[PDB]
């Protein structure tokens, strides 16, 4: 109860889980989008990540 | 056949307690089901749930 | 979580109606399913931690600790024999208790809401370990030691509550989750640098720092084997996990007023690598081997990069195992030998052979094991503060020579060169400590494979 | 035994603070401290001013 | 299964072989019977692996998401608005660091297959590079590591508003 | 905060506090009043030389129950007193509407802070 | 090629399997010294083939697999590139650490504790062989950290013997100072390249060649037993005999100029550096040249004869001709 | 056990009883008993010993302690730890100890000094520049496909 029940299986439940920071899932979502914004000619990671016609910046 | 040792017994149920006890917990829990704004749906398929 | 808590709450009248030679096969047994049942806590993802109630939180920082602190309770409930086998029956019922609310106070401070329950769970660790210490200290300063401990601990942690009800009445509710999204710079007055200097003075005592360090040599070479472990392990890496979670406000003065906690920690950082270098009483050499690796990490809480926040808690899980394994090997050498000391007890290649594995181990992660966790944790933060400087680094370097030299020499001192051939009276290596070491050092390898787990909230 | 007792726990008993000790002191504590903190002050603020100059090397410097 | 598209690859230059030998060719012998003692042991496994696949069929899916509005659309307090806004911000935070990743592998992907003519089809590869990282220290490097989303809109607005006056004073 | 009406004297148990829902069954407040009543029982027989876990049984069980019996009524007085407090507060927003004016929640569209460079 | 991953890939895994085999053994074995022999004449006989299809070939290739912390920019795998020299430098290692295999089967045919020298030598021959083969720099220093220990094993081999003991002291602490240089070169390469990755590292190669050639350097005379950093290698003849051999021969001794021929297009610029380098090989050369006249043990002899030959190849460094350095390695 | 009296309260004031107790105590005779004196450097009455101690104490002697130069009752010497073989080796040199630092610091500065004169002074052979035939290896140096391509040649000589 403290090797052939606790440490194999923890290995084995460490080894393979749904993967943090949902993973595979952003290496997916990065292939997606990146293959949409070179299918659309637009340069990938278009900067200023929020939208500069909808801010209200004070003016001097 | 219990009565040989009521010892052991003890401590699996002291875990499934506390987990019904968080179940129930999560039940008093349970505003904005489908209320929320990106997890939205109505409700379905089968029957009124989400998360339960 | 409250499912941890609660098998807690059971786990303790199980050492009382246990009846004799029943108690110890029952308590470890059961805080090993314990250990199984929080390693299912894992389930956190994305883009926030696993937030289940008013009561309870958990993040990454919080998860590998909790499963540190929960896996580090049974092996220490075993190590803990040999010295109160022929001690009373209900003393070991009321030691072992004490164990296991020490535990479940350790859970209650690693899943706080907010930081007012944190800081009373804070205290509450720290109430039971001198209970401990000074009940089974087995040197004639545990009087000093504890009281030391309390004074300092307290005394510094005491204007804590004060800022802590202040940011309550202040900015609304305590919990982290609106503190996270209601922090505002609070600029360069007095008031400010009085109170953040106030939060992280209190951690800084926790840690400890190298300015009052002294509580520490004292509070393990006057202490058992089971505090001990509990308190350099889960103590001074739960003060290393406060001031992670309290430093997320009060940014704006942190560049004005930072400056000069780096220079102490760095500079104690180095004459405490030369102080270890050449005393004795090997017991102790582990002690400021912490207060060495801790100062690394006070370095690596105040440079703010997520690149020196993994690094720091790598730097936290790695030395807790490391020092809680060393320990132990002091305590088989104490059993073998009474000395403490460090230049009697020679030889031991000879004899025991298959200890030399576990001392060779163990100075290897010390000594930065090229694929280690340790050295993960050194190494990034050897990064980011070359980032934060381009000139720290022959400091940190100076500290790496250093320390892989007081960790060599506290090899070759105890385990190489002459057995000393008028001992006679050391029994062969036990199951017991071999047993414990492959407790101690398989799940260090195992999360040296993937360290993806023991990388924190910046992961 | 002896040597070990009067190596840690003996130290404190016996002391006085001559003016000599306590200023061997305060150079051997203050000193490099005050020293390394000189340099920390003139690393950064010739960093910082130049970062704010915004001519640094940062064509990328992303793993800060 | 990859999108060649996405990851791209310049078409496989094969040489034809030229001897003008006859040792002859320990190589070719040995490259044969690599293949028949190697490839038809490991043929007829993964073909056995490949039915025992196409016995029963499971699907994992890629999680879909909606756009949950703005944080500038929130309010000062609002907190079941910033709440969203802030987590959909760093998953497109997480996501353009993958994007990062996937461009800097292309870059070693051009490195190695050029061998030393590095000055020789790597020029819009790199530069994309030089453009996606300029984004990205303008965009999400220089503030912190207690970032919730507020300290990169403080970034943005400082930034745009230090463009403004730039051009407000060479105009 | 003072009385607030004592008109109506000091009143244990007033007229009201059957005007809100009361605590029930298995709540863990009182749980934890019962396990102090086993606690208190279970060191009672500690105190002198009888035998822990036994031959108290009888002081075991008036333990609990007056400790039980005692926190439900206090536990009742607690929850009339929070609930005065909430109905004090607000008919004193409702008496001064105009002392306390809905604050200018600017949307962060338009917010200008401080940044704050940490490198 | 499947071929020719596969059998890199098989001359990497086949130094694996005796570790585990005594240690998964829990029986007594005896011709574990046969089995490590045959053994690495298997790892020769599977590593003679690449490299003539190399020269065959060209076809010049890196492998890459098992990533973790892909945290921030970058991501760090298991990777490591078959090429020119890391490719025939692997067969010439295995075929001079098999004679030395037969070397230690005569000369410490009466100690029965050679089991154990068995494991650390072919456990530091991994280390060596992974520390050579490896691009992604992150590995260079595991096989940097653990052929310094496993030299501090082997050299203190003879427990007792206080020359040992503190011969490996020595040693390993000039290592650490190896160390520092090595972690100095890797900070600059993180902060201002992204990784330390010699693909992104000679893709885009700066003018700024300042900082990570002086770590360079450091780490170079930390290694190689240069000026002033020399004494460690007389001190490490006091070792065993084949494990000098082998410590200082090929192994452990090469392993800090070959990080410099690693690094050719980055030294390819900064003449400043190939100064340095040019007459700090010099410094060696000629200091241990007078040295080494007037001496009477021959371990310590050849010792000075091999730090002469480390300061021609550093000199080989600094005239721009890594390749001669490289073939002076060999032979 | 383990009397308070092997412990070492006080320093050595005054000269009958204290040096007496120190001779009691620390098995010595009692001129040969030496305190430091105490100067606020705690070290209570510890014994000053003649502080070499290890390449002396030659080995022949077979004492109990081999690799310690013990003899299980000594005054231990208070700095030992920096003393013992494996840590510094305290011997009588073959030469002086000042010509010896005098000569390899001017050795040094000799070497170092010819280094100097040598990076003033260069190699360099009756040979010219390579002339790289297409602008100096443009478009495989730095690169800019459209932006400078620039006219010049070598002319044959
Ligand atoms: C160490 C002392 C820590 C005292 C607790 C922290 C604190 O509030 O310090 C500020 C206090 C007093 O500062 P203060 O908080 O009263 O300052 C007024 C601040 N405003 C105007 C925002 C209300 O410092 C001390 O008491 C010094 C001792
Ligand atoms: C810079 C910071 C350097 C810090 C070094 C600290 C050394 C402390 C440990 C001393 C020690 O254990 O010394 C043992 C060893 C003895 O060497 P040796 O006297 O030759 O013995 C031969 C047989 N007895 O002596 C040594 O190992 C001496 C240590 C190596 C030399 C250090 C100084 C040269 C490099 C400086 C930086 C350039």
């Amino acid at each position: 109860f403290g090797f052939s029940i606790v440490l194999v299986l923890g290995s084995t439940f460490v080894a393979y889980l749904p993967d943090y920071r949902m993973q595979e899932w952003a290496r997916r979502e990065a292939e997606r989008l990146v293959k949409y914004r070179e299918a659309h000619g637009l340069p990938l990671m278009e900067s200023n990540c929020f939208d500069p016609s909808k801010i209200q910046l004070p003016e001097d | 056949v219990v009565r040989d040792h009521w010892i052991h017994v003890l401590v699996p149920v002291g875990f499934v307690f506390g987990y019904y006890l968080d179940r129930k917990n999560d039940e008093k829990l349970a505003a904005f089901r489908n209320k929320s704004l990106l997890y939205k749906r109505e409700l379905k398929p089968n029957e009124e749930v989400t998360w339960k | 979580m409250l499912k941890y808590i609660i098998p807690t709450m059971m786990l303790m009248p199980l050492t009382w109606l246990s009846k004799n030679s029943m108690i110890w096969i029952n308590t470890t047994l059961h805080s090993l399913l314990i250990s199984l049942t929080s390693l299912l806590l894992l389930n956190q993802f994305g883009d926030n931690s696993l937030n289940f109630s008013l009561t309870f939180f958990s993040d990454s920082l919080s998860t590998p600790l909790l499963i540190l602190t929960m896996w580090l309770l049974p092996l220490m409930l075993m190590a803990s024999q040999h010295h109160l086998s022929k001690e009373n029956l209900a003393r070991k019922k009321l030691f072992i208790s004490m164990l296991i609310l020490l535990q479940l106070f350790l859970i209650m401070t690693f899943t706080a809401t907010e930081l007012i329950f944190f800081y009373i769970m804070f205290e509450a660790t720290l109430v039971p370990t001198l209970i401990i210490i000074t009940r089974w200290g087995n040197q004639t300063e545990r009087l000093n030691a504890g009281l030391y401990f309390l004074f300092y601990t307290l005394a510094g942690s005491l204007p804590l509550l004060v800022a802590l009800i202040y940011i309550q009445n202040t900015m609304g509710s305590l919990n982290f989750l609106i503190l996270q999204y209601w922090v505002q710079p609070m600029p360069n007055s007095w008031s400010n640098t009085f109170m953040w200097l106030a939060c992280m003075m209190a951690f800084m005592v926790k840690m400890p720092l190298y300015g009052l360090h002294l509580w520490l040599p004292k509070a393990h070479v006057e202490a058992p084997i089971a505090g001990s472990m509990v308190l350099a392990a889960i103590l001074l890496k739960l003060g290393g996990y406060g001031m992670m979670r309290i430093t997320l406000l009060l940014n704006p003065i942190t560049d004005f007023m930072a400056y000069p906690f780096i220079m102490l920690s760095l500079w104690g950082m180095i004459m405490t690598s030369s102080i270890c270098l050449r005393q004795t009483d090997l017991k102790s050499l582990i002690a400021y081997s912490s207060v060495s690796h801790m100062a690394l990490v006070i370095v690596a809480i105040l440079i703010q990069t997520p690149w020196s926040y993994m690094g720091a808690t790598a730097l936290m899980i790695a030395h807790g195992l490391t020092s809680s394994m060393l320990f132990c090997l002091a305590n088989s050498n104490y059993e073998r030998v009474h000395s403490r000391t460090m230049i009697l007890a020679r030889g031991l290649q000879t004899l025991l052979p298959l200890m030399a594995a576990w001392w060779l181990l163990a100075s290897l992660t010390n000594l930065a094991l090229p694929p280690s966790i340790n050295l993960i944790g050194e190494l990034f933060v050897v990064m980011s503060t070359f980032s934060w400087s381009n000139i720290t680094i022959i400091l940190m370097g100076l500290n790496m020579v250093i320390t892989a030299l007081y960790s060599l020499y506290m090899l070759i001192t105890t385990q190489r060169g002459k057995h000393t051939h008028h001992i006679n009276n050391i029994l062969p290596s036990f199951t017991r400590e071999n047993a414990l070491m492959s407790l101690h050092m398989l799940p260090l390898l195992l999360l040296s494979l993937n360290p993806k787990i023991i990388l924190g909230p910046l992961y | 035994i002896r040597w070990t007792c009067a190596r840690s726990a003996n130290v404190y008993p016996n002391f006085r603070p001559n003016t000599k000790t306590s200023l061997l002191g305060a150079l051997f504590g203050i000193g490099p401290l005050i020293f390394w903190y000189y340099v920390f002050k003139t690393d950064r603020d010739r960093k910082e001013k130049l970062i704010q100059e915004g001519k640094l090397d940062r064509t990328f410097n992303i793993s800060y | 299964s990859w999108d060649k598209d996405v990851y791209p690859e310049p078409p496989r230059r094969t040489p034809a072989p030229s001897p003008q030998t006859s040792l002859p060719n320990p190589i070719t012998y040995l490259t044969k019977a690599f293949d028949l003692l190697v490839d038809r042991p490991v043929t007829l496994v993964r073909e056995f692996i490949e039915r025992q696949h196409a016995k029963n069929k499971y699907y994992y899916y890629h999680r879909e998401f909606r756009r949950v509005p703005d944080i500038t659309e929130c309010h000062e307090k609002d907190v079941l608005c910033m709440f969203e806004a802030e987590m959909q911000w760093k998953r497109d935070y997480k996501v353009d660091q993958e994007i990062v990743n996937i461009i800097q592998e292309r870059l070693k992907a051009c490195q190695q297959r050029e061998g030393e003519s590095h000055r020789q089809n790597c020029a819009k590869e790199l530069q994309q590079f030089t453009q996606v990282v300029k984004a990205y220290q303008d965009r999400y490097h220089d503030l912190g590591a207690h970032y919730s989303a507020r300290k990169c809109l403080a970034k943005q607005k400082q930034r745009m508003l230090a463009e403004r006056k730039a051009t407000k004073e060479a105009a | 905060m003072t009385g607030r009406q004592a008109r109506a004297p000091l009143q244990f148990l007033p007229d009201e506090a059957r005007s809100l829902p009361p605590p029930k069954l298995t709540d863990p407040r009182l749980a934890y009043i019962g396990f102090l009543g086993y606690c208190s029982g279970l060191i009672d027989n500690a105190i002198r030389r009888r035998p822990v876990l036994s031959a108290g049984l009888h002081r075991q069980f008036l333990y609990i129950t007056s400790f039980v019996f005692v926190g439900y009524y206090l536990l009742k007085r607690q929850d009339y007193m929070y609930a005065v407090r909430d109905h004090d507060m607000f008919s004193y927003i409702k008496s001064h509407p105009e002392d306390f004016p809905e604050k200018d929640k600017k949307t962060y569209r338009e917010v200008f802070e401080e940044f704050h460079p940490v490198r | 090629m499947n071929l020719f991953s596969s059998l890199t890939l098989v001359t990497l895994i086949l130094l694996t399997m005796p570790i585990a085999a005594i240690n998964f053994n829990t029986h007594k074995f005896t011709n574990y010294p046969l089995y490590v022999k045959t053994t690495i004449s298997c790892a020769f006989i599977t590593s003679m083939i690449p490299t003539m299809m190399f020269i065959h070939t060209g076809q010049e290739m890196i492998i890459s697999n098992w990533h973790w912390l892909t945290i921030q920019t970058l991501k760090l795998s298991l990777s490591f590139k078959m090429d020119f020299f890391s490719m025939m430098f692997v067969p010439v290692a295995l075929f001079v650490t098999w004679s030395i295999m037969e070397f230690s089967m005569w000369y410490m045919h009466s100690d029965p504790n050679i089991n154990q020298f068995f494991k650390y030598l072919l456990l530091f021959l991994i280390t060596m062989l992974i520390l050579v083969t490896a691009n992604n720099l992150f590995q260079l220093f595991i096989g940097w950290e653990g052929v310094g220990i496993m030299s501090f094993l082997l050299i203190g081999w003879w427990y007792g013997r206080t020359d040992a003991n503190t011969a490996a002291l020595q040693a390993i602490l000039y290592n650490r100072i190896g160390d520092i240089g090595f972690i100095l070169a890797m900070a600059w390469f993180l902060i201002n390249l992204n990784t330390w990755d010699l693909q992104q590292i000679f893709m885009l190669n700066p003018n700024d060649s300042n900082l990570p050639l002086m770590g360079l350097i450091l780490a170079a005379t930390g290694k190689s037993a240069q000026f002033g950093l020399h004494p460690w290698l007389p001190s490490a003849m006091e070792g065993p005999t084949p494990v000098s051999a082998l410590l200082h021969s090929s192994t452990m001794v090469v392993a800090g100029i070959f990080l410099l021929i690693r690094f050719y297009p980055l030294t390819e610029n900064n003449k400043f550096g190939q100064s340095i380098m040019l007459c700090l090989g010099a410094m060696t050369t000629l200091f241990t040249a007078m040295c080494a006249l007037t001496q009477n043990d021959i371990k310590k002899i050849i010792a000075f004869s091999t730090s002469s030959q480390l300061g021609l190849m550093m000199v080989t460094i600094g005239i721009n001709q890594p390749h001669l350095a490289f073939l002076h390695i060999c032979t | 056990s383990h009397i308070t009296k092997d412990m070492l309260p006080g320093p050595y004031p005054k000269t009958p009883e204290e040096r007496a107790a120190a001779a009691k105590k620390y098995n010595m005779r009692v001129e040969d008993y030496e305190p430091y004196p105490d100067d606020g450097m705690g070290y209570g009455d510890y014994p000053k010993l003649p502080d070499r101690s290890q390449q002396e104490r030659d080995p022949w002697y077979d004492w109990d302690h081999p690799d310690l130069r013990l003899n299980w009752g000594e005054p231990m010497h208070w700095d030992l730890d920096m003393y013992i073989r494996n840590r510094v080796d305290t011997s009588p040199t073959p030469v002086n100890w000042n010509l010896m630092c005098k000569h390899l610091f001017g050795f040094v500065a000799f070497m170092l000094f010819m280094f100097w004169v040598g990076e003033t002074y260069p190699t360099y052979q009756p040979v010219g520049p390579k002339q790289y035939p297409y602008n100096n290896l443009y478009l495989e140096r730095g690169g800019d496909p459209n932006k400078e391509p620039e006219p010049v040649v070598h002319y044959e000589i």
